[PDB]
């Protein structure tokens, strides 16, 4: 019998700073045990300082991004070129996903950008439209590997202040763009070591008030 | 999920956990399971995350349209029945929703309505809904009285979620407290189980099963 | 009805400079119901330490079995069994039940008393030995542990530092798994002293 | 819900310095039966694009008609149909990709794997893949079916990344493709000796080669092999 | 067979077990005692598949009584629980396993300490301050997490047990026809007739 | 797995990758798939990991006892016969896919065995998930009358094809050369083209970061 | 597989392709499907490689032990041993075997043993997946008491067609000639037989 | 939803309906009223699939009330029961049928006679002196066969009903949390508060 | 079924057996599987009798309506209409049809349409259950630009073998000759073809 879904592998990662936000994703694309492409981007600039990635089944992923990109376009036409805020984009995406509740897009979606106070924002979705704003989110095949590392290093979970008898927690603070990119690169190299569907290359999209910058890094090709 | 809400002398207490699951994977620890429909209406949610989130946000829109059309805030009964009639249309399609529409109006007084995705709609004084409802019921029922103070009632709701957060593997993260009075709902803060458990253990002398 | 994920639990092991560490959580449940918060998963036979995850009845049975076998070993050999030798014994015993296996994920850890070399190893349920320089992971949050260990770990860590790394690897991995947690224990093993520490972790 | 009946096997392709190469054998299999031997599975669109199709042949013939009809429709009310407003490889691909995904979304797929090879108007090499699921991807080398498993490894030794494309000539690239086709003939049970090859260069244009054969085959070592183990005679 | 509870307090172990025996849409009996005395200071309650439960309980009882006669000595609760666990651990990989869950409440005379062991049909043993099998645990564990203290008396333990039964009678779907309560301490085993 | 075997002038060479998998996760990044049956008879294993280890040890044990009984150096055909009869008896349930090779008084030999108990003979062979990637290379570059150095190159190249192009294979290349009249040389980690790059950051925690409840000395002595 | 055995004036000739498949992948393109169970008693193997191989080994063992006690066995005797194994284990085997041998008294003989485990003595026999495509050809072109050169051509042309149409058949065409003269191995490569 | 009973006596119809609403291993409510007043002298109790029950009961209620307003006239119990049956008879061959069983107790003012109708989810109507849906009938029918008389008073009917509830509380596996009893007679519908 | 169509010098000839089976029972032993969709455009039907019959009737209707408006249709046009029906209803049909026709410009033409609904223009075509057994024979014996007598012999010998080996084929051998001369029906009985 025909099976309409497939698994294209890979993994994605979003981190928010004080005045910036990053959305990273590996450039590998696979089916079963074969590599389809070593460089197939899945993190996209969607305009209005919103970056998006829908990792899982690439056909559904591309379809969704394509529809959201189109949603942004028609938002400008219908509302006098108004900038789509990150919170508004997130709610719009929920309706796109939930629209296919009974024949879902097999993707874990993450968007990143700046909120209306100019502060870094990461939103993340389940396949059918459930969403939540966070400082931190990993998605995709290697999400189970990367996410707990982020809890530890971004939100300082399970870390206490030395010599305080485990009574005072390590204080929360924003990370610099330099420190965030370090965590991203280490997250992906670690994931590449232990997950077969992750590797080849890493592409990071950084979002500041100035615009959207890109950075590329090699990953292990085995 | 574990969610509860109970009626008492001083209004309604509403308490929920904050964990989301994808099987045995902990998807989140910081999820909002109380939707604020209006200053006098709250909706707890349990079940499918998207179904709950989507349809309760939708419910709020229908309640807003009611007060625009009728120049009057919607009743708790009418609000709960909009949602129950909606899910009933989808009966069999596979929606998963366990909600408790809690609020106050002049004609009704403090009212709680249990509504779920297979069409059941029940008015009542006490309800616990979710994977850890039984754990919450155990603590809540054994300590419940109508004459509880606002201070004691708030704590009992908090302590009941904590109990379930501990035992139920699919509940935890943190406790979100609310108190509904004649003047509307009042938020009583987010309480992380990471600190709350040990605070309760030490002060109350409970949780002797755990290695202190 | 998946034996490996009924009771829940995790074990992790690491090497350092002239030392090894092995750690485990304390949860035993029946699917969603948490039952016990005292269920330790690490055992020792002389100076050789064995951690076991998976179906709890088999965890208990295998501990009793390896105690049995190592006791007879010591009586006949007139010496304590070494980690390398014990690793082979575990593999033999698991593969003996090839078509009716113990649903477990064992982890051997210890320092060879003759050479002084730190040693760790892991197994699948059927006996396949997984030897490693750096670390071994096992249990319902193995994916999580792999991610934590692969990023946090570095070679030649001192015992006091190694304790922090392994503890943080376990704690943060356990908090992303529903069937793991509810307390934790860490063994720091030096050539001729062993320190056992109970960690404070979130109880949900 | 379909099942493929008459099927075509591997389609292989790669980029080189000035353009792209694509190839596919001339077989129409009917399960294990090698039923039809004169099947062309490379279909040119204009003088700058070649669509290579594997999978169900009935659906391939449907796609042929769609492309044939696309050329006609593009010519309507279009004075620049053979110039600035000619059909690009990217246009042809996106059209097919749209169809493939729409059909899978209706649970009635075109049971194929497609590779669109061509050269754009600005000289850029175009090479992209799409299949019955609507999954799309691009790479310096692309292959379908057994080609993905056996051809790609060989073609990636020539062009392993983007920077290797300018360093690869048409002579080197074609030789790798022809070698890959031989390896596939050795090892794919639903392949044939006869095949077609197409080169789309930005300078010399479209060169379509028919009735090629796998040659220089190593079979001589077979005579020394006896039994499966202990047998000597 | 459904509800079996256990609470270990300062100087005793208290076992509560439901009296209902149901088959189909009929409660065949409402006065059923779901325990066996394994030895003078060791009591085992049980619940599970029909027939298997009593057959297993009595089989264990026979073996422990045989040991007592042979050695003229009572086996410790820890030793009995280990024996029981091993029997269930054998069973689970048999042609037809015993589908029986048990609680073993005993008073160790050498240590002068009460002990409560919870063992499921797989052979999963745990020592606990309080235990339960079946759906009961989903209510009683959280309740006991709150109200239990380690230094409680037997009388306090019975009130704590009454609190569990009341909750179960309120929230459980099935009518389990109340419970038979038994206390295990230094003076042996005795039944609370009025509960 | 990816495993190969190549015959040459005065002997035979076998090779293998060093990746072990459980699902999509890499269980072991540097496992040993080349197995010694006897001093000059070695065996490359693919399939169920424990089965390849167990079946090769059992036959190796019985080969040793046979060699002592007959006062003769063991033959490859004996190992072949014992392996296939064992595997056949278990009707494929012992999932071992082996490439058996070695030198003995009869000469140099190269065979493959499948889990169900069927054996093949060849000058070049490949088994495992990356056998197609390897066989593509072997079919392209193999010729009659290979030298020792040429055979090692061809064998390792065939393993590399699996390492890079197959997700079920990775890490390093192990080789074992079995030449006539000489000792068999086992080249553990002959190539290591997948070295982990320097991490961006050291995650060494400040001492006292972890909260502790209890301490105790464990008694390991009598 | 495509396999066949053909009796003729001087004896009998066995023929086979060289393709082994695991699905659509060709695991071995130079397979030897003609196997010796005795000096001048050979067989063609089709179906499960593991099964036919295990059977042929047991038959070889039985006939070697027969020869030690009672001298050279007949071709019929060999076929009987094959039958006994195939028939009694029919539930667990997928083996289609053609037995061919040369006696001096009985000359060339061919016995075919299909899946069921039945025995059929024939002038010539064809079997395996690719044999379906050459029933028509072989029936029209076979004659009794052919010469060696005629029989080699008959097998070569037959297997050439079987290979051409069957995807599960291919590679080289191996043949084994059984006569009073002795045993002769023949091989024929694609470049020759494809363009017949 | 589980236990719904009905007894027609000389001058009235008595409906008894269980108060428990259970889902999973939790009794969510123990004071649930499983009836709707269709008209001043007609009462319908119901039981079946969750959601369907109330949705159907209220839908019928709305239709009968609409008829009452339009004609300024109360429909007879026979007429109401026929309308209800037809709705269920349509339902059973729908895409998703109402899985609801009902009892319709009414007092016919023209005939001055009480009437009890039992209709299942298939649209199977029967007029009876006493009726029940679900597993209740397996106990109550035989009991009423013995103790029922046609010329009984309402007070005698309530004692007869108490006898049924006692038997169900004794032999039924599930705790149905007692019953709400309602009487339908010439003076209309009223609820017995103390039962 | 066994069916075939063969082009030759003067035009094209269609051939078929006459056996219709419902399981192992022969429902009709004198079936006419060669059907007219136009004056000199005929087809051979294999697969489901009901399906191929319903299709052929629709095609006959379309070509009659084509002739009323645009004059005589080409053989290619006829094959296209068959294809359109077979392809678009592939999920609900089991029809393997061979279309054969004679134009004056294009001479003899043969199009085969397998289960999928694909079209294949060929010099000759074979189809149906019994065709498997004559791929070898037909490939070796077919030549282009044969005479009428040679083509009749080729079809007769081919279908004779297909019938001999296929249980689902038998009875008489019907043939239909399409040339400029006109339309000629031929029949051949068992007593003749069996002993070829
Ligand atoms: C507890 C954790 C029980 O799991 C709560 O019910 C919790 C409530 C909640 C409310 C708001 C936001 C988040 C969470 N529910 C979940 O965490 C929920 C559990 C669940 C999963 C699947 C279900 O099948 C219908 C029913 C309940 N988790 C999710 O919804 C997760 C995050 N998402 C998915 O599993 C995505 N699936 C949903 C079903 O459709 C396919 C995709
Ligand atoms: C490559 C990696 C396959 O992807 C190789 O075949 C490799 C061979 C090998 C040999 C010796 C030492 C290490 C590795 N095989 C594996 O790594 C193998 C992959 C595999 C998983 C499941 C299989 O069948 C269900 C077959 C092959 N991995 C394992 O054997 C791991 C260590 N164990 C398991 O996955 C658990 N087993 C338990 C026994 O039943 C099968 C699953
Ligand atoms: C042709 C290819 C098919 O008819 C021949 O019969 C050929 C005969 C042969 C092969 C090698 C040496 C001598 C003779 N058979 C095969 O190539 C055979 C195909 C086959 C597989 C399974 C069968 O049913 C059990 C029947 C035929 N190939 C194999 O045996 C290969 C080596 N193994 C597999 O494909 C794995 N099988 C094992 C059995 O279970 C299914 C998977
Ligand atoms: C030979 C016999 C088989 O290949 C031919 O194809 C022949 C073609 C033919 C028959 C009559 C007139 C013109 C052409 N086909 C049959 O004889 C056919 C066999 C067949 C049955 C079902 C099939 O799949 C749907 C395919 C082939 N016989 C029939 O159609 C007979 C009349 N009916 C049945 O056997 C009843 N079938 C109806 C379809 O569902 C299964 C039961
Ligand atoms: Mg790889
Ligand atoms: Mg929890
Ligand atoms: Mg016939």
């Amino acid at each position: 019998q025909f099976n309409p879904y497939g698994d294209n592998g890979g993994t994605i990662l979003g981190i928010a700073g004080e005045d910036f936000a990053v959305l990273a994703g590996d450039t590998r694309n696979i089916t079963d045990y074969s590599i389809n492409s070593r460089y197939e981007p899945k993190v996209f600039d969607c305009g209005d300082n919103i970056v998006m990635s829908a990792n899982g089944f690439a056909a559904d992923g591309d379809a969704l991004v394509k529809r959201f990109k189109n949603s942004v376009k028609w938002y400008h036409f219908d509302h006098n070129d108004k900038k789509l805020s990150i919170n508004s984009a997130a709610r719009n995406i929920q309706h796109l996903l939930y629209g296919k509740r009974f024949f879902p897009y097999y993707v874990h979606t993450i968007i990143a950008g700046l909120d209306e106070d100019g502060k870094g924002a990461v939103y993340s979705f389940d396949p059918v439209g459930s969403y939540e704003r966070e400082q931190c989110r990993a998605g995709g095949a290697a999400a189970s590997l990367i996410m707990p590392f982020l809890d530890n290093q971004v939100n300082f979970k399970n870390q206490y202040e030395p010599g305080t008898n485990g009574k005072v927690k390590k204080p929360l603070k924003y990370l610099s763009v330099e420190e965030v990119i370090k965590l991203v690169r280490d997250s992906f190299t670690s994931a590449t070591e232990r997950h077969i569907q992750v590797g080849d290359g890493l592409e990071i999209l950084i979002v500041t008030k100035d615009g959207v910058r890109k950075e590329f890094y090699e990953l292990k090709r085995d | 999920t574990t969610t509860l809400a109970f009626r008492f002398q001083g209004g309604i207490i509403v308490a929920v956990d904050s964990r989301a699951t994808a099987g045995n994977w902990v998807a989140s620890q910081t999820v909002k399971k109380v939707i604020e429909i209006n200053p006098f209406l709250l909706g707890t949610i349990a079940g499918g995350a998207a179904d709950c989130q989507f349809w309760e946000t939708w419910l709020g829109s229908q309640c807003r349209l009611h007060e625009l059309r009728e120049k009057e805030r919607i009743s708790v009964a009418a609000a709960s029945k909009i949602l129950s009639n909606l899910v009933y249309q989808y009966k069999g399609a596979g929606l998963s929703m366990g909600t408790m529409i809690c609020g106050y109006t002049r004609k009704e007084g403090p009212t709680i309505y249990y509504v779920d995705s297979d069409g059941t709609r029940l008015k009542g004084d006490i309800f616990c809904v979710g994977s850890g409802q039984t754990f919450a019921y155990g603590v809540l029922d054994s300590n419940y009285k109508w004459d509880l103070s606002v201070e004691d009632a708030l704590y009992l709701g908090k302590r009941s979620i904590l109990a379930a957060a501990h035992r139920d593997a699919y509940s935890g993260g943190s406790v979100n407290l609310y108190h509904v009075t004649e003047d509307g709902w009042i938020y009583h803060g987010n309480h992380d189980v990471g600190e709350l458990f040990w605070k309760v253990k030490e002060e109350e002398g409970s949780f002797n099963n755990v290695i202190g | 009805s998946d034996p490996s994920s009924i009771n829940g639990g995790i074990v992790v092991a690491m090497t350092g400079k002239d030392c090894v560490a092995i750690a485990c959580d304390l949860r035993l449940g029946s699917q969603s119901l948490g039952v016990s918060n005292k269920f330790e998963k690490i055992f020792h036979y002389g100076h050789v330490f064995l951690g076991i995850t998976g179906l709890a009845t088999d965890v208990t049975t295998l501990n009793e079995m390896f105690r049995y076998k190592t006791n007879l070993y010591k009586l006949k050999e007139e010496r304590a069994i070494e980690p390398e030798t014990f690793t082979q014994l575990v593999s033999s015993s698991l593969y003996e039940r090839r078509f009716g296996p113990y649903f477990v994920g064992p982890v051997v850890a210890g320092i060879n008393s003759k050479s002084g070399k730190p040693f760790i190893a892991g197994f699948d349920l059927i006996g396949c030995i997984d030897e490693a320089k750096d670390f071994i992971v096992s249990g319902t949050a193995s994916d999580q542990l792999f991610g934590m260990c692969e990023s946090l770990y570095e070679p030649n860590l001192e015992p006091e530092d190694l304790f922090e790394t392994i503890s943080q690897a376990l704690l943060n991995a356990a908090d992303r798994d529903a069937l793991s947690g509810w307390g934790a224990v860490v063994y720091i093993i030096k050539k001729d002293e062993v320190v056992k520490r109970y960690l404070k972790m979130r109880q949900d | 819900t379909q099942q493929p009946i008459v099927t075509g096997t591997s389609v292989i392709s790669m980029k080189y310095d000035n353009g792209v190469i694509i190839a596919a054998d001339n077989l129409g299999s009917y399960g294990s039966l090698l039923r039809f031997n004169g099947v062309e599975r490379l279909i040119p669109v204009g003088d700058n694009t070649v669509v290579g199709i594997s999978g169900d042949i009935s659906d391939m013939q449907h796609i042929e008609r769609l492309l044939k009809d696309l050329v006609t429709e593009n010519a309507y009310d279009n004075p620049l149909a053979d110039a600035e407003e000619a059909l690009e490889p990217s246009y042809i691909f996106e059209y097919l990709a749209t169809v493939m995904y729409q059909r899978r979304s209706k649970m009635n797929p075109l049971w194929n794997a497609i590779i669109v090879a061509g050269v754009q108007s600005n000289g850029d090499q175009f090479l992209r893949y799409v299949n019955l699921l609507g999954v799309t991807y691009s790479s310096p080398t692309l292959a379908t079916g057994f080609g993905a498993h056996m051809a790609n490894p060989l073609l990636r030794k020539v062009v392993d990344r983007e920077s290797d494309i300018p360093k690869t000539t048409v002579q080197v690239a074609e030789e790798a493709i022809v070698n890959a086709m031989r390896v596939l003939y050795y090892r794919d049970a639903r392949s044939s000796r006869n095949f077609s090859l197409a080169i789309i260069d930005k300078n010399t244009g479209l060169t379509f080669k028919k009735n090629l054969q796998v040659e220089n085959m190593k079979w001589d070592f077979a005579k020394d092999i006896k039994g499966y183990g202990t047998q000597k005679i | 067979m459904d509800i079996i509870l256990g609470i270990r307090v300062q100087d005793s172990v208290i076992l509560a077990s439901s009296k209902a025996v149901t088959r189909g849409i009929s409660v065949l009996k409402d006065s059923d005692d779901k325990t066996r005395q394994l030895s003078p200071h060791t009591l085992m309650s049980f619940a599970g598949e029909a027939g298997d439960t009593v057959q297993f309980a009595e089989y264990i009882q026979a073996n422990i009584q045989l040991y007592s006669i042979r050695e003229d000595y009572e086996l410790s609760p820890q030793a009995v629980s280990s024996f029981v666990r091993q029997e269930l651990a054998k069973s689970i990989r048999s042609r037809r396993p015993y589908q029986v869950n048990v609680l073993i409440g005993g008073y160790d005379k050498k240590k002068n300490k009460p002990e409560l062991y919870q063992i499921d049909y797989l052979g999963t043993k745990v020592e606990l301050p309080y235990g339960a099998h079946g759906y009961s645990g989903f209510y009683t564990f959280s309740l006991l997490d709150h109200h239990y203290r380690p230094d409680m008396t037997t009388e306090e333990g019975l009130d704590l047990l009454k609190l569990c039964v009341q909750e179960l009678e309120k929230r459980m779907p099935m009518d389990f026809k109340g419970v038979i309560v038994k206390i295990v301490d230094k003076d042996g085993i005795r039944q609370v007739d009025d509960f | 797995t990816t495993i190969v075997g190549v015959k040459f002038n005065n002997g035979v060479v076998i090779a293998a990758d060093t990746r072990s998998t459980q699902g999509p996760i890499v269980a072991d990044k540097n496992c040993a798939k080349l197995h010694r049956i006897s001093p000059k008879i070695w065996c490359a294993g693919a399939g169920t990991a424990a089965d390849t280890e167990a079946v090769t040890q059992l036959i190796g044990s019985n080969i040793e006892l046979h060699s002592l009984y007959t006062s003769r150096e063991p033959r490859v055909v004996s190992a072949l016969q014992m392996l296939k009869q064992h595997l056949f008896k278990y009707q494929g349930h012992i999932g071992a896919y082996l490439i058996v090779a070695g030198v003995d008084p009869t000469g140099s030999h190269l065979f493959s065995i499948h889990a169900h108990g069927s054996t093949d003979v060849g000058y070049y062979l490949s088994l495992g998930s990356g056998s197609l990637a390897a066989m593509a290379v072997l079919e392209s570059h193999w010729k009659q009358d290979l030298t020792k150095e040429e055979a090692i190159k061809l064998a390792s190249d065939a393993i590399q094809a699996g390492i890079w192009n197959d997700l079920g294979s990775g890490s390093n290349v192990d080789v074992c050369v079995m030449e006539i009249g000489k000792d068999a040389e086992y080249l553990r980690n002959y190539l290591t083209p997948n070295v982990r790059e320097e991490k961006q950051k050291s995650y060494k925690f400040p001492r006292g970061t972890t909260a502790v409840l209890k301490e105790s000395i464990v008694n390991i002595c009598d | 597989t495509s396999i066949m055995a053909v009796t003729f004036k001087d004896g009998v000739i066995l023929g086979a392709d060289s393709r082994t498949t695991t699905g659509a992948y060709i695991a071995n393109r130079v397979t030897d499907k003609l196997t010796r169970v005795h000096d001048k008693i050979w067989c063609c193997r089709s179906g499960s490689a593991a099964d036919t191989q295990a059977i042929a080994d047991i038959v070889q063992y039985h006939l070697e032990l027969y020869t030690s006690q009672y001298g050279t066995p007949s071709t019929e005797t060999a076929a009987s041993v094959f039958k006994e194994l195939c028939y009694e284990n029919k539930d667990n085997l997928t083996a289609g075997i053609i037995v061919a041998g040369y006696d001096d008294k009985n000359k060339g003989e061919v016995y075919t043993i299909p899946l069921g485990g039945s025995v059929h003595k024939l002038p010539y026999a064809i079997a395996g997946s690719g044999s379906t495509f050459i029933y028509g050809y072989c029936d029209k072109n076979f004659r009794e008491n052919m010469s060696k050169e005629e029989t080699v051509d008959f097998i070569k042309h037959s297997l050439s067609q079987a290979i051409k149409w069957d995807g599960s058949s291919g590679g080289v065409i191996r043949m084994v000639v059984l006569t009073a003269a002795g045993v002769e191995r023949l091989i024929f490569y694609p470049d020759e037989y494809e363009q017949l």
